[PDB]
RNA sequence: CAAAUAAUAACGGAGGUGUCCCAAGGCCAGCUCAGUGCGGACAGAAACCACACAUAGAGCAAAAGGGCAAAUGCUGACUUGAUCUCGGUGUUCAGUACACACAGGGACAGCAAAAGCUCGGCCUAUCGAUCCUUUUGGUUUAAAGAGUUUUUAACAAGAGGUGUCAGAAAAGUUACCAUAGGGAUAACUGGCUUGUGGCGGCCAAGCGUUCAUAGCGACGUCGCUUUUUGAUCCUUCGAUGUCGGCUCUUCCUAUCAUUGUGAAGCAAAAUUCACCAAGCGUUGGAUUGUUCACCCAUGCAAGGGAACGUGAGCUGGGUUUA
RNA sequence: AAGUAAGCGCGGGUCAACGGCGGGAGUAACUAUGACUCUCUUAAGGUAGCCAAAUGCCUCGUCAUCUAAUUAGUGACGCGC
RNA sequence: CAUCUAGUAGCUGGUUCCUUCCGAAGUUUCCCUCAGGAUAGCUGGUGCAUAUAAAUAAUCUUAUCUGGUAAAGCGAAUGAUUAGAGGCCUUAGGGUCGAAACGAUCUUAACCUAUUCUCAAACUUUAAAUGGGUAAGAACCUUAACUUUCUUGAUAUGAAGAUCAAGGUUAUGAUAUAAAUGUCCCAGUGGGCCACUUUUGGUAAGCAGAACUGGCGCUGUGGGAUGAACCAAA
RNA sequence: GCCAACGACCAUACCACGCUGAAUACAUCGGUUCUCGUCCGAUCACCGAAAUUAAGCAGCGUCGCGGGCGGUUAGUACUUAGAUGGGGGACCGCUUGGGAACACCGCGUGUUGUUGGCCU
């Protein structure tokens, strides 16, 4: 009958990677982070200030203050069963640039740029992303060392 | 008070084993693993032969113990004083505890009769799996139907069913006996007492010439 | 034999400034009569009641917090702060040496 | 020592590898605010030689530093100074070469002229109206040992003689003493123009004048006398405030393809050639013991 | 008499009849708790904007009067 | 120890070092005292060698019975120039194979300089 | 433990806390630690000096864990930011408190040439409401007829303490006992369970003059048996009379004897092993309340148990009210 | 702030007041045993007696007696829970 | 004996008409609290804001981040552990042919190096499945040049904001039991129990304790002869 | 083809050796009056010029170690979901999807940014 305090369990939680140990890269400050940016936190064991409290590794919020040396972030936890959304000042070693949405904004660039030459065309500009429909006809040709080939099915014996 | 494993059939939990966190573990009375001429050259004894398991028992030290003696005492009577080498391939790095009720005089009243279970360790045990070798011997062509009867007189004394295999080995090296024939044939096998060394194209290029130094010299 | 010193540079917050300042102890001053809770203590034990107040036996702390006063040199104005607990303190008294001999 | 530390052996960056940054002062001389989002912050880099002094201006930026303003010392004989080159006085130009040079370009020389009345005091630009103030720099030392005097700080008061707002303290200023500060501008007035190096230069046609030949030597050789020093670097301090061209060149074009020295390695083809031979030959030396 | 504490038995059934519940989304999300300095006079930043459009594109000549400030601004 | 009566930060020795052409006064004011010829090992694997004189009056002192005699301890550290590459702070490095200086060329240096014998042992 | 987010139980397992610290806090600079190798008089397994290797194998008041190498380690330098203030957030959470951490704003200061962001201890623990008392504090507000000084009060911030730690002020005994309830809870029956005992079957080291199994039978191994005996708490506390003996009936077979047999290391006699087999039988006493075991004796021969069998059947010796 | 009454504290008496009344070694010609010695202590170390007792756990003590046979009885014995 | 006195009871018992509709809880924190509260959750009632898209909200696909469990591993670290093999050696435990011999075999055990058997609740280079989070558009995408003391820059180009400009086809799939929001903080509840799977203690248990989803409680009916829970179906 | 200062990613860059090296450089190097620091001008600080096969980033070489990427292990292990499937149990088959890891073999052995120069 524990998990109360703070860095319980985090033993796995905020170790480092193996030979990823020592001093910090220098861009981990050399990152911009404005206010309304989507943010991972994946928390620093090397850095023992301004760690966030284990129930935000993992997750994602977004920017909603700059300060000198964090970030205050706004993070979803669910506590049971509703989800409260947390302010959480984290600061900017813990804290990461999602690419979730920028591999959405480079089909913004072309959700515009699609339908910028389909003003000659017209139709479909086609600006959905469609599900792997199922696959088509096809004529597959052998020729190729003609068939058989023919496995059976056998291991077994030892 | 060395109760058997004859109720222990539904065995449950991590290893625990006998480490710096529940120091008070005790020597084993249950030591060699290993027996017959075991100074003999990888050359001497050709056939391997294993006793494997299909089923997932929990083989207890006590009867690994008398398994090894059984298959032991047949082969140094029948085939040769010193034409064996057997490998006892579960080292039972188990703990097997007792709450034991220290409930003489019966009167006390203070130590548990359900609260609290902390326990004592009297058991060590090994898990097999299914295809998983107990025990192999290693001994000549000639003695190979002196081998399956001490294995076979092992299978009686250990829990579960379990299969003799002849396996199609060179000894205990991880060859097939044409391919370490083929193997040795050149130089590639530059042996050892159980096993051979193997097939080097590294490194760097000392241990060529080496090689080549004293394949013709 | 926990260290303290009877002089520290620190904010008076009447000259608004770091000025020096030089540190004592507080122990307690104890009660007036008439305090209010102690006239009006008095008044319930006039006599035949018999004892209407607690009296606290249990008690579990061994150590105390240590009120610093840090009365200032130029306006003479006193501040105070705690410290933690800890058994024994000392105002002054021997800064510690560095790396000489071990004295058996 | 034996495969299994190196399994496990994490090296050091690649620069604390080879002498060259710190990354305890790298990740403080480039601390940027995150509330001043991407503002750049122009630290001053002196790196002293042995025969040279590389001083620069460079903002943290993260694909590499940039380095906007270059001033070195192997092109003050364009300025009348021809040997002693890593001086305590040489700096001085080339900490003024290189606040003249980033102060023309950015049109920060109408205003912010500077301290041409070169007199060794503490001298900290007021900012001038209309305006806020100059171009900030902050001094990155590397790990040159900061104790007083050091030419490395024979560029800051330099480039804070250019106009450039640099923050100061005298205490490493070259004649400011230990006991206490008793601050003293005259030497390091007499450090700015050559003064010490010229009286060591009168100071030893009394005690060893043929050590003349040795430790000054090319002073005799190109002629330069002690008591020319006090006016070689006084007239360069003008002739340096008077052409910062960057000194720009323009050979067109020949960096790529130089010209005959590609420098391959061993196609790996070649390799299992020469392992070929190297195999064959061997056995037929030891055929050779048959 | 001791009886049986601790447990999520129904608790997600519980939790999920009034169901579980994402936050709501607002255009606008509240100023406090955020930097002070960023926002004291950006309060100021709003209150000098006393026209936007009349007397601002005036501003878009007024200062190209000085031809802009198309240089200086690059250090 | 509680053997030889030393504790921590008891002050037990003491040392100088001397360097560069003041040591060849005391290295060879103390080496015919040990009559240059001197022992094999007596020569580290790193270059360096030494030795050890009782009787620290043969060193042109006076005996001078207000201080005592004293037995000391020769260490004379050896090496060619560069070898400040692993010695200063900025950019350092290692020095190599060749270079690096073997016992058996500190022998060499000493059979020239003062003439002395290895003396097999 | 815990089942790859977080959460998560048992009188689960392994430990730790109630402190220590003027540096072991703050910060700059210099420095490299465990160990290892070759050396250097006394000097050895270790004293010290010095070189070369050393991925942290050291050290950091840290219990464990994470972390850390021109440091957070070691040494020096000055130092008091272990300061004043005002909110906000994280944890625990009811999204309350304290408390602990954090990220800021406003000062004022330390170190540093400077950048640097120092709001105690590298991080995760090291602690505490109301009322009361008591300091510091405004250079104060009130005592209600009005001034003056003392006194008291009030307000801000600390301290004094609640370790059952969200915080009564608290020793037994009852077999003389009472009440409300409880099968949410013991004592006996019934149920499940079997570690303990025993009864079987495999393998055969061996014992048996010789002979592995006439008769045995080690080390192992797989089952059956709850009744003793624990474990359990399901049914019963508006009550199921709680040990034995006496009486009397029925049932089992795990067979003592007898019938019918097979086997012996079976000559006869006597015995031993096993098979079909529950029909008839399995007694009289001394001592003890016993229940088993023991004793005298008879007996061809003196087996083991079931309805905890059996108190409106008795008895009342055990146990057990005054 | 002095001086202050009883009571307490300090001092003495008292056990047919309430109550209590110890260990560990070494030694005598076969063994055995310990009159004897040393020592640790205590307010005093359980004396005269008595006893497996209506009082002894071990235990149905051991010996004798009583009976054909006695976990009972009686007589003894005694480091006596 | 009479009164105070209908003393008090977190405890037992009982609590009186029909149909219709909706439908629980045995968990959280805290309490001299453990047969009880208060608290939050779950419930109902009563509304109200929006009816002749591009409003959104919930299981999959896509994009991205997270994770150290299964497996894997010990010829990687830390802990174990089994056997030999090749040897530095000068550690010898002394040897052996010899007074010790170095004149030779080396004998063995140390130590070193290439291998080896077998493994870890409080080990791990690697590392799934099932999971956790986020995103998937007018609340948008590119502009233009204005405001700012706080804001930063020597920039009244930053960074936030306030405006005009220009943008085919609202930017996976499937759904919409109507969803949103308040109030009575509204009643009951706060003994649970069973099962697959994973689990801890225990020799075991129709035993003790947990995670997950589904069930009985609260529920008839079909099947399993019989039966709380199983199979089917409400 | 390179050289330097400042870097980013932080071993494809490291480690062990071996062998080259034009030119700018970078060094080692010389000295201690000055500024500065040591027990010591070795280190640091400062003045600044008399010889090169050590640093240095390399040019590299190595059937190199490590590290890196691919292949193969392997549709293997495990695992989602299903059954009135199996078996005395332990556990195992199939259905429905998802899908590793050691090793093993092969491959390559830093990539680049800004600013100043050199040209074998």
């Amino acid at each position: 009958t524990n998990s109360k305090g703070y860095r319980r369990g985090t033993r796995d939680m905020f170790s480092r990677p193996f030979r990823k140990h020592g001093v910090i890269p220098l861009s981990t400050y050399m990152r911009v982070f404005k206010i309304g940016d989507i943010v991972d936190i994946k928390g620093h064991g090397a850095v023992q200030k301004g760690l966030p409290y284990k129930a935000y590794h993992g997750k994602t919020g977004r920017i909603f203050n700059v300060t000198q040396h964090a970030v205050g972030v706004i993070v979803n936890k669910r506590v049971r069963g509703k989800i409260l959304a947390k302010r959480v000042n984290v600061r900017i070693e813990h804290i990461h640039h999602s690419k979730c949405r920028e591999d959405f904004l480079r089909r913004v660039k072309e959700n515009e740029r699609l339908l910028k030459e389909a003003k000659e065309k017209g139709q479909w500009v086609s600006l959905k992303r469609q599900p792997e429909q199922p696959k088509k006809a096809h004529f597959v040709k052998k020729l190729e060392e003609p068939i058989a080939l023919a496995p059976i099915p056998y291991e077994f014996i030892a | 008070g060395r109760r058997p494993a004859r109720c222990y059939r539904y065995c449950k939990n991590k290893p625990y084993p006998k480490s710096r966190f529940c120091r008070g573990v005790p020597d084993p009375k249950i030591r060699i693993f290993d027996l017959g001429r075991k100074k003999a050259t990888v050359e001497d004894f050709p056939l391997c032969v294993h006793l494997v398991s299909d089923e997932y028992e929990q083989l207890s030290s006590e009867a690994l113990e008398a398994g090894r003696i059984c298959c032991n005492k047949y082969l140094v009577k029948y085939c040769g004083k010193d034409q064996f080498h057997i490998r006892m391939r579960l080292h039972p790095f188990h703990v097997i505890r007792i709450n034991k009720m220290l409930s003489c005089a019966g009167a006390d009243r203070l130590q548990t009769g359900m609260r609290g279970a902390f326990g004592k360790p009297q058991g060590t045990v090994a898990r097999v799996r299914i295809g998983q070798p107990i025990m192999s011997v290693r001994s000549s062509d000639r003695y190979k139907a002196q081998v399956i009867e001490a294995l076979r007189r092992a299978k009686f004394k250990f829990p579960g069913r379990q299969k003799i295999y002849v396996s199609k080995k060179w000894g205990f090296t991880k060859y097939e006996r044409e391919r370490y024939e083929e193997l040795r044939d050149d130089n590639r096998l530059e042996p050892d007492g159980c096993n051979v060394k193997y097939r080097p194209e590294h490194g760097p290029i000392a241990a060529w010439e080496k090689a080549q130094r004293d394949v013709y010299a | 034999m926990v260290n303290v010193p009877k002089q520290r540079r620190t904010f008076c917050k009447k000259c608004k400034v770091h000025k020096l300042h030089k540190v004592t102890q507080y122990k307690k001053s104890k009660e007036r009569k008439g305090a209010q809770g102690r006239r009006r203590y008095d008044r319930k034990q006039q006599g035949f009641g018999g004892q209407t107040k607690p009296i606290f036996r249990k008690k579990a702390k061994t150590t105390k917090k240590i009120v610093l006063r840090m009365e200032c040199t130029e306006c003479k104005y006193r501040k105070q702060t705690p410290l933690k607990r800890c058994k024994h303190f000392e105002l002054g008294g021997d800064k510690k040496r560095k790396g000489q001999m071990i004295q058996f | 020592k034996n495969k299994q530390y190196f399994k496990r052996y994490q090296v050091k960056f690649r620069r604390r590898r080879e002498g060259k940054t710190d990354y305890y002062a790298r990740k403080r001389l480039t601390f940027q605010d995150k509330n001043k989002y991407n503002t750049p912050k122009y630290r001053l880099i002196v790196r002293l030689s042995n025969k040279d002094i590389t001083v620069q201006i460079a903002y943290a930026r993260i694909e590499g530093d940039r380095v906007v303003c270059a001033a070195y010392s192997h092109e003050l004989p364009k300025y009348g100074i021809q040997v002693g080159l890593t001086n305590y006085a040489a700096a001085y130009c080339t900490g003024l070469l290189v606040a003249r040079r980033v102060l023309n370009k950015l049109g920060l020389d109408s205003l912010y002229a500077g301290c041409t009345e070169v007199t060794g005091e503490e001298f900290n630009v007021e900012p001038v109206d209309d305006g806020p103030g100059a171009f900030r720099c902050f001094l990155d030392v590397g790990l040159a040992r900061t104790t007083t005097g050091a030419r490395v700080f024979g560029a800051m008061k330099g480039a804070v003689d250019g106009g450039l707002n640099i923050p100061h303290s005298v205490k490493r200023f070259p004649g400011y003493s230990a006991e206490t500060k008793s601050f003293n501008a005259d030497v390091h007035r007499a450090h700015i123009f050559g003064q010490h190096v010229a009286d060591y230069m009168r100071s030893l046609e009394e005690e060893d004048e043929e050590s003349f030949k040795r430790q000054f030597s090319r002073y005799i050789k190109l002629g330069i006398r002690a008591d020319d020093l006090e006016d070689i670097y006084k007239k360069a301090h003008q002739a340096i405030r008077n052409d910062p061209t960057h000194k720009v060149t323009a050979k067109k074009s020949s960096a790529v393809t130089k010209k005959r020295w590609n420098a391959k390695k061993l196609t790996n083809e070649q390799r299992k050639t020469k392992i070929a031979a190297h195999k064959a030959a061997y056995v037929a030396k030891l055929q050779s013991e048959t | 008499a001791k009886s049986k504490n601790h447990t999520n038995h129904n608790q997600n059934k519980k939790a999920h009849r009034n169901g579980i519940k994402r936050p709501l989304r607002k255009r606008h999300e509240s100023t406090l708790g955020m930097d002070v300095k960023f926002l004291i006079n950006q309060r100021y930043a709003r209150k000098g904007n006393l026209s936007r459009e009349e007397s601002v594109k005036r501003y878009n000549e007024r200062i190209a009067s000085q031809k802009g400030k198309p240089k200086p601004v690059t250090l | 120890v509680r053997s030889f009566g030393i504790r921590r930060n008891e002050k037990i020795a003491v040392h100088c070092t001397v360097r560069g052409a003041k040591a060849e006064e005391i290295l060879e004011r103390g080496l015919k005292v040990r009559e240059y010829e001197l022992r094999r090992e007596n020569f580290s694997s790193t270059g360096n060698f030494g030795f050890g004189i009782q009787e620290h009056i043969d060193l042109g002192i006076k005996y001078d019975p207000s201080i005592g005699i004293y037995g000391l301890d020769f260490y004379v550290v050896l090496g060619r120039p560069g070898y400040n590459v692993n010695h200063r702070k900025r950019k350092s490095g290692t020095v190599g194979f060749q270079h690096r200086l073997t016992k058996e060329d500190a022998m060499k240096w000493f059979q020239q300089k003062y003439d002395g014998i290895i003396l097999n042992t």
